């Protein structure tokens, strides 16, 4: 029920709020207040989605989906069937994801490490306030938002990108994917090369530090280095999102033209046209 | 905080490290150099490289596929300098246009596209040797080679071979900055939007799981920083603290937790699944499935809406409309 | 760099699905006031006397109309074509039955095909309607037209810097992307789809397999004519300064029914209506026209989307001068 | 007739998309998941008096074991048994099998909680030569601090109490990465040297801060046994003696923050 080695790590402390109360483990779980408040909204949000596609006309898990409002509503408080469900639903989401995260903290303090997981989570939730909460505010509805639905989530993106006519060329968008792709090219390369050292095959040893060095040098010129690559892998997976945010963010509030001619400011540059 | 894993606060330095080759220790050029800045968020080292037989081979196909690119838009705006550093971006070495099916295409129309993706197969394969045989030289598995192959062949997928299966070059990628992004949305178009494409939605998951673990691994080696986390190798053989603590971290998260051996392993297969998982779809798309939502329709999983506007029915479909 | 908020957003799909309008407020304004030059229509006359085809000489068209009528008409035209010009810019000093100037037989051909857009074309044009004023803006060149190759700036008003010009080989990819709302296609959408009724704009396969006979080797369509009707697509939007939404609902561009707006419909007798006008009415003014008119390759101008439209969903906001000249249509 | 069209309504890419779920399950449960319980497994709880006897569940869930043959001779093999027989200085708080454990003692001094180590081998790491990797400056002649960093030798260590502590005296090297690791201090009125992890020092140009701990609490570091080299174990020890402090160098530490 415990690990070889857990035990000794199990001691009271490192709470955010709360105490002795809730600091406890179920199970594998540890539990805190923030496990507490992460499962009210779970729970919440769970049963607002049961009962919202309980009024909807499928339970193919496909094409069951949960809308926003109208943009007619504003930023108002919608009908439930009619947009409410969803905006209790994004609120019970948002409780879910900040509590998980203040949980990752606690769990943290208890081990006496970093901070840097949490933190780290920070990125994917920021950004989901982003498509939800900053860019209908900025436009002044909450029906830009998306929808809840396995693949209709898709159909917003759909045209959310065609609205801008060819969003390829939307600028965070190309540094968002640069960013997606490079990391996960790292994280393979990351990965092979730390198994290609404890792994050579055979019953050839198990290499050394210095092997993972030279083979870098060898290939591409350069190595990072052991602690670095993680630092660097940190940093390109958040950039996925930081850099995209901005992308997104101009989409309608600060620019309404298809993305392609918004790279007339060089193309259009009077020296050469 | 701890500023170990921010940057650097002293940085050291010390004799250039050697590690010797079963082959090849003569071929590596350069006087090592270093470089302060760098040195703050890595290895402060640059150099020297290993050339060798496969990795000069790779420049020299390379370049060929990249003269061939380059002459061709040279060519794209009537051989002007100006223009050309303008106009880049919007420049490219197009596929057939016109429909020759398999034929080898006139060198106008296509035929210096099938040579440049030629040269660039050849300087990828030559590429890979490098990668494969530089681990085998040093001891070491050959892991980072066979994700890497998994990455050729989407390339190839995408680039030679679904244009093989149904029988049009015309298919191809572009070369170029703008165009070979319009090829996406032409083969999405095309082929019924690549959003209803199970294996574009396996590649993506993996994807963003990619996005996801990186995020989470570095995040958790900076935050055991402290006791060694770092040091995998090491962390393997010899269970530490670092990676006892970070495996409990998770474990009291989500229930379940892997090894410090494990997660490279997690991450390495996710990545190659991206990959895989797109080679898949490629293969499939055009083979065996012209309209990926009606595919998806066909087998029950789209999702429809009502209509906000009225329904508006087909013009051509309707009686004594034009054609 | 940037245009500044807010912005005016319009819902054109069901909630959650990302479609509608995404407008600059002060791009609107320009256009509703350029747009607002639109001339109040003449004050009606009283149809007094004999129809004109008694009365006149060589009038072939509107030979119904009074003397009175008649008149009001030939000033409604001079001051949506020739206003700068006048009367003289079709017309003999002394011979107004004199077809000796070009700009005469033209305006004749144009009397006979606004009358045609107004009576046929209904499909597309509504209770709304054209009139001359809608291409030629008070010019005699309409500012928005295309040859059988991409002429630029788009706007004949402006004047060309040295790359611009259709003689300047290097500036051909500008030139195409500026038709395309700067995209890298490598089409003309125009000379394609637009001057003939020749190429087919869907490319999209109605079934979910590849049916066995059309999808192997030379029996297929080459991919290029996707990245054609995308192209084609990119102009259309750029040219009702729209986007694909206000047409298609993205999830399948393919379908109608709920898929398609009303609007989508709409456009697609546009393409045919373009395509008339094109072939039997503005590309056999090659004859009649000077050598200063005619393009590289001898063609007239033609009409494009752009041409009615000029960045707008409905040309001239929705203006109408239907009702105020029956004139030029509908016809009995 | 259409390609891919299998019998009436099957086509090859519903097979595939089976085969694709099902070659991923396999894969991350039978493959992923076993080599996930390398370490750490089998799980802990109670033996009847008899019951030696092997749990069902227990075999299946771990994969066959593996052998690392070490660079510097020697082997290790995966999973295997390591029970942690050390005594702990903590007592059960409640009556719940998940309720926390609360030091007996002073958590630095025993090593519980942040303040644990593993059971590391006790041995010097080695670099690739066969030489010991992390050695002081002292030792490792050949290297030197880059030009424009602080030169941290004779400068004060002050602890979380705002006090000095003691003065650095030299660096510990990672000769196998190039990378400073520790600093190496001299304590205030006591006869020992301490080391202490670059992570938990602030390098500042006039002195060194460590928040970790209070100076009272430098004279409890673990110390090493051979003077210039030090052990896997040893260097868990260390850190996780600072580490402790974080939770536990004050008594307000363990508690809320809010
Ligand atoms: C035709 C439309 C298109 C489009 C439109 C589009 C839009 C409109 C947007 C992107 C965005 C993005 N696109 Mg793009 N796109 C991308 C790649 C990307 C990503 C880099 C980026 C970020 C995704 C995101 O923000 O999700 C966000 C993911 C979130 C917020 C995850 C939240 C997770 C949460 C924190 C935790 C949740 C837990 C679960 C609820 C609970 C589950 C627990 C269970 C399992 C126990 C690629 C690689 C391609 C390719 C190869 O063509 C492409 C094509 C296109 N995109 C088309 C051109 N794309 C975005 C961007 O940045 O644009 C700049 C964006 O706004
Ligand atoms: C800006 C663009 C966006 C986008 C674009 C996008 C694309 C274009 C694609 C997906 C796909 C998917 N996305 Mg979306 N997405 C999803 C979740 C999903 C999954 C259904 C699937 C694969 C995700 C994955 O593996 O990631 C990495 C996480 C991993 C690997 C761990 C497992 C996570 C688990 C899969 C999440 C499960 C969510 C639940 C089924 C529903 C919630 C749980 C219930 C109990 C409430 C969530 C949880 C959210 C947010 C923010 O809350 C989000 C936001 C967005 N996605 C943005 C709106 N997403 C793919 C698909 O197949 O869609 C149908 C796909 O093709
Ligand atoms: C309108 C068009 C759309 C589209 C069309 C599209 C297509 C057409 C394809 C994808 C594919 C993919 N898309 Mg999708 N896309 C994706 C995500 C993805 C990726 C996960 C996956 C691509 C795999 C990849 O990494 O290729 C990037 C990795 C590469 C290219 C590896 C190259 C390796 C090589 C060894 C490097 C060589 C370097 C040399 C130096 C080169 C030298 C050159 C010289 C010599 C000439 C997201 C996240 C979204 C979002 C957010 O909405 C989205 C939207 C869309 N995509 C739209 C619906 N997408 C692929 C797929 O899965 O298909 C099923 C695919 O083929
Ligand atoms: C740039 C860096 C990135 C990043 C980073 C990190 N990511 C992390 C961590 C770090 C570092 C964590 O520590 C945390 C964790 O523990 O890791 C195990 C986590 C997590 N990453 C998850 C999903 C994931 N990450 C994505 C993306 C990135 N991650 C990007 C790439 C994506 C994408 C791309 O789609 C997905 C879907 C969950 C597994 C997980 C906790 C979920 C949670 O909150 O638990 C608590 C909540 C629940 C278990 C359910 C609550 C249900 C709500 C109330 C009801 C449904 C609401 C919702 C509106 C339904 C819509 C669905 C519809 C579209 C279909
Ligand atoms: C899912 C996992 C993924 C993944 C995986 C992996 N990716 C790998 C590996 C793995 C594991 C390797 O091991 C291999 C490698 O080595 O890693 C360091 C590699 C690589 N991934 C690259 C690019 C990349 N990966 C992408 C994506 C993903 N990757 C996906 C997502 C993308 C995207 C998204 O577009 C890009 C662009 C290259 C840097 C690299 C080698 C390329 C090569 O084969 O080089 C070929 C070499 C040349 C063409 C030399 C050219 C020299 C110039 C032209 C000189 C010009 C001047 C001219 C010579 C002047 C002459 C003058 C005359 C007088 C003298
Ligand atoms: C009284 C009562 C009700 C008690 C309840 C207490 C409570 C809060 C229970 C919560 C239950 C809940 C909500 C469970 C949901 C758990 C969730 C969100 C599970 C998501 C699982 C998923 C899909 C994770 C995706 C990422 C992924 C593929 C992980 C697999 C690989 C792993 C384990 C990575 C984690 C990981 C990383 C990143 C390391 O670096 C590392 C380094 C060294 C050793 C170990 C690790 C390690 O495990
Ligand atoms: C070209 C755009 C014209 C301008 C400017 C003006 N008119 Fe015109 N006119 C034009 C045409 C094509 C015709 C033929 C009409 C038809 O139905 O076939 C006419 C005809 C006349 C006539 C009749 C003369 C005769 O046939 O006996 C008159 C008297 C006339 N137009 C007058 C007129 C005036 C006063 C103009 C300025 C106010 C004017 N026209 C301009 C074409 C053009
Ligand atoms: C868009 C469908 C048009 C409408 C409506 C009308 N005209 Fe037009 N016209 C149009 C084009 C594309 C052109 C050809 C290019 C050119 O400049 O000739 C024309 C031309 C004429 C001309 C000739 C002017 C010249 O070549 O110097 C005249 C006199 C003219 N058009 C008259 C005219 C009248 C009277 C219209 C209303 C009845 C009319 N046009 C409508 C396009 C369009
Ligand atoms: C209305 C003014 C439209 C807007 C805006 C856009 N499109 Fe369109 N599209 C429209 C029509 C009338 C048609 C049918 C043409 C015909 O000759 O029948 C189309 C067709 C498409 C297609 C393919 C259709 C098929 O294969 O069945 C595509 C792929 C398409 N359109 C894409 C598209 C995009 C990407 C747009 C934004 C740039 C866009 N359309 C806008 C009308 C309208
Ligand atoms: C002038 C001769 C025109 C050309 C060329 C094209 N269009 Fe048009 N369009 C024209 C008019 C007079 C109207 C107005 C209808 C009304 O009620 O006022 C329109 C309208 C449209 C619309 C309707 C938009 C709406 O808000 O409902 C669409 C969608 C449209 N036109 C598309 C379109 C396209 C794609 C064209 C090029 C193929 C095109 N039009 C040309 C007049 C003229
Ligand atoms: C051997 C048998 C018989 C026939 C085989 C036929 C075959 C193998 C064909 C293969 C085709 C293939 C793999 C095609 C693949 C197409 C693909 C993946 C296209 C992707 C293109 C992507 C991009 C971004 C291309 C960009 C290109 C550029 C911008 C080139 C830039 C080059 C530069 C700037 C050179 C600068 C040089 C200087 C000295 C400054
Ligand atoms: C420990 O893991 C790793 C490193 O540390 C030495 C690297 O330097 C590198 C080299 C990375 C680059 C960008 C040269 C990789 C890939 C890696 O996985
Ligand atoms: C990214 C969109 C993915 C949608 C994939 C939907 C696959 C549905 C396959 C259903 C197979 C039918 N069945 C069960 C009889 O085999
Ligand atoms: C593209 C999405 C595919 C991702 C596959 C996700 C694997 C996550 C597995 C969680 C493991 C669950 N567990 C503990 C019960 O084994
Ligand atoms: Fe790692």
């Amino acid at each position: 029920a415990l690990l070889s080695f857990e035990r000794k790590y199990r001691v009271r402390g490192g709470t955010l709020i709360g105490g002795d109360l809730f600091d406890f483990w179920v199970g594998p779980y540890f539990v805190g207040f923030f496990g507490v408040s992460a499962i009210f909204f779970i729970f919440l949000g769970v049963s607002l989605i049961g009962y919202a596609a309980s009024q909807g006309p499928t339970w193919d898990p496909f094409a069951i989906s949960i809308n926003p409002p109208d943009l007619k509503y504003g930023l108002g408080a919608a009908p439930l069937l009619e947009g409410g469900f969803w905006q209790a639903i994004t609120v019970c989401a948002l409780g879910a994801f900040i509590s998980w995260m203040l949980r990752e903290v606690e769990i943290s303090r208890k081990l006496g490490i970093g901070w840097h997981v949490p933190l780290a989570f920070c990125v994917p939730i920021f950004m989901f306030c982003v498509l939800q909460v900053f860019r209908p505010l900025l436009l002044g509805s909450w029906g830009h938002a998306f929808p809840y639905g396995i693949l209709s989530h898709l159909d917003w993106v759909n045209n959310f990108g065609y609205q801008y006519l060819n969003w390829h060329y939307n600028p965070g968008h190309m540094s968002s994917v640069s960013f997606l792709f490079v990391n996960a090219m790292a994280l393979g390369l990351h990965g092979g090369l730390i198994l290609s050292v404890a792994n050579p095959g055979d019953g050839d040893k198990v290499k050394t530090a210095e092997h993972e060095n030279q083979y870098f040098r060898d290939v591409v010129g350069y190595s990072i280095g052991a602690l670095s690559i993680h630092r660097l892998g940190l940093f390109l997976a958040s950039n996925i999102f930081l850099t995209g945010a901005f992308g997104t963010i101009a989409s309608g509030p600060f620019w309404t033209r298809g993305w392609p001619e918004w790279w007339g400011w060089w193309l259009d540059i009077p020296f050469w046209s | 905080a701890d500023y170990q894993t921010i940057y650097t606060q002293i940085q050291a330095r010390g004799p250039h490290i050697t590690v010797s080759g079963e082959w090849g220790d003569n071929d590596r050029v350069g006087k090592p150099f270093y470089s302060y800045w760098l040195g703050k968020i890595g290895d402060a080292q640059i150099g020297p490289i290993y050339l060798g037989a496969s990795g000069i081979a790779a420049f020299a196909f390379g370049s060929t596929a990249i003269l061939i690119i380059l002459f061709n838009m040279a060519a794209e705006v009537h051989f002007d300098p100006l223009q050309f550093f303008r106009q880049f971006f919007w420049l490219g070495l197009y596929p057939p246009k016109a429909q020759y099916g398999m034929g080898i295409p006139p060198l106008h129309d296509g035929g210096w596209w099938l040579m440049a993706g030629l040269f660039m197969t050849l300087s990828l394969g030559s590429w890979w040797i490098r990668v494969y045989s530089r681990a085998r030289a040093l001891g070491l598995g050959t892991h980072i080679a066979w994700n890497f192959a998994a990455a050729i062949f989407f390339v190839l997928c995408i680039g030679c071979i679904h244009p093989t299966l149904v029988g049009s070059w015309s298919e191809g990628v572009p070369f170029g900055i703008w165009p070979h992004i319009d090829w996406l949305t032409a083969f999405s178009i095309r082929y019924g939007n690549f959003y209803y494409c199970p294996w574009h939605g396996f590649s993506i998951g993996f994807a963003y799981g990619c996005g996801l673990l990186f995020a989470a691994h570095g995040a958790t080696i900076l935050a055991v920083a402290r006791f060694g986390g770092d040091r995998e190798i090491e962390q393997i053989t010899d269970r530490g603290t670092a990676v006892e603590r970070a495996a409990l971290f998770w474990r009291w998260t989500i229930g379940f937790n892997a090894t410090i051996e494990s997660v490279h392993r997690w991450g390495w297969f996710f990545s190659l699944m991206v990959m895989v998982s797109a080679s898949v779809g490629i293969l499939l798309t055009g083979t065996f499935v012209d309209n990926w939502y009606l595919w998806c329709v066909k087998h029950g999983a789209a999702p429809d809406y009502p209509a906000y506007l009225p329904a508006t029915p087909d013009p051509a479909s309707l009686p004594g409309a034009p054609k | 760099c940037f245009e500044p908020p807010p912005a005016t957003t319009t819902q054109t799909g069901f909630r959650g699905l990302s479609m509608g309008e995404v407008l600059h407020p002060a791009t609107v304004k320009a256009k509703k006031e350029r747009d607002a030059q639109y001339p109040p229509a003449l004050a009606a006359v009283k149809a007094e006397g004999p129809p004109v085809s008694q009365v006149y000489k060589n009038v072939k068209v509107l030979g119904n109309l009074t003397e009175a009528e008649f008149l009001r008409t030939m000033t409604a035209i001079t001051e949506w074509v020739s206003p700068q010009e006048g009367c003289t810019y079709c017309h003999d000093e002394n011979n107004l039955a004199s077809e000796a100037k070009y700009p005469y037989v033209v305006a004749r051909r144009m009397l006979e095909m606004t009358r045609a857009i107004n009576t046929n074309w209904t499909q597309h044009v509504a209770q709304t309607g054209v009139t001359c004023y809608t291409c030629h803006r008070g010019t005699p060149l309409p500012p928005y037209v295309r040859y059988l190759e991409p002429t630029l700036p788009l706007n004949n008003r402006e004047t060309p810097t040295h790359v611009e010009r259709v003689e300047t080989r290097s500036g051909y990819v500008v030139r195409l992307a500026k038709y395309t709302a700067y995209s890298a296609l490598n089409y003309d959408p125009f000379t394609m789809f637009l001057a003939n009724d020749k190429r087919q704009v869907r490319v999209v396969p109605q079934t979910a397999l590849p049916l066995v006979g059309v999808s192997r080797g030379k029996e297929r369509r080459p991919l290029s004519d996707a990245y054609a009707t995308f192209a084609l697509m990119m102009s259309i939007s750029d040219s009702l300064g729209t986007n694909c939404t206000f047409c298609h609902n993205a999830q399948t561009f393919e379908s109608w029914g709920k898929k398609s707006t009303p609007q989508r419909a709409i456009a697609w007798w546009g393409i045919r209506m373009v395509r008339d006008l094109n072939m039997n009415y503005l590309a056999p003014l090659n004859a009649s026209l000077p050598a200063s008119r005619l393009g590289r390759q001898g063609e007239a101008p033609q009409a494009d989307c752009r041409t009615c439209h000029q960045g707008v969903t409905k040309p001239l906001f929705g203006a109408s001068r239907l009702k105020d000249y029956p004139e030029l249509g509908p016809i009995k | 007739m259409y390609h891919g069209a299998l019998a009436q309504h099957l086509d090859i890419a519903q097979l595939v998309w089976y085969a694709q779920w099902l070659v991923i399950w396999t894969v991350v449960l039978l493959y992923l998941r076993r080599e996930d319980r390398r370490e750490g497994y089998p799980l802990v709880e109670p033996l009847g008096l008899v019951k030696l006897a092997p749990e069902d569940g227990q075999v299946y869930e771990l994969p066959y074991p593996k052998t690392f043959v070490l660079p510097h001779g020697g082997t290790v093999t995966v999973p295997r048994r390591r029970p942690e027989t050390r005594e702990l200085k903590l007592a059960q708080t409640d009556g719940f099998e998940g309720a926390p454990l609360q030091p007996t003692g002073n958590p630095l001094v025993d090593a519980v909680g942040p303040a644990s180590y593993a059971e590391r081998a006790e041995v010097v790491d080695a670099t690739v030569d066969g030489k010991a990797k992390i050695v002081p400056l002292r030792v490792a002649t050949d290297f030197s601090i880059a030009e424009g960093d602080v030169d941290p030798r004779g400068l004060p260590v002050v602890a979380a109490d705002g006090v000095e502590a003691g003065t650095v005296t030299d660096l510990w090297v990672d000769r196998s990465e190039h990378y400073f690791r520790y600093l190496e201090l001299s304590v205030a009125g006591s006869a020992r040297t301490a080391l202490i992890p670059l992570g938990f020092c602030d390098v500042k140009k006039d002195k060194i801060v460590v928040t970790s701990i209070l100076s009272e609490q430098f004279a409890n570091v673990p110390r090493l046994q051979s003077r210039d080299q030090i052990t896997l174990r040893e260097e868990d020890k260390v850190s996780a003696y600072y580490a402790g402090g974080l939770l536990y160098a004050t008594p307000e530490r363990a508690e809320s923050l809010l």
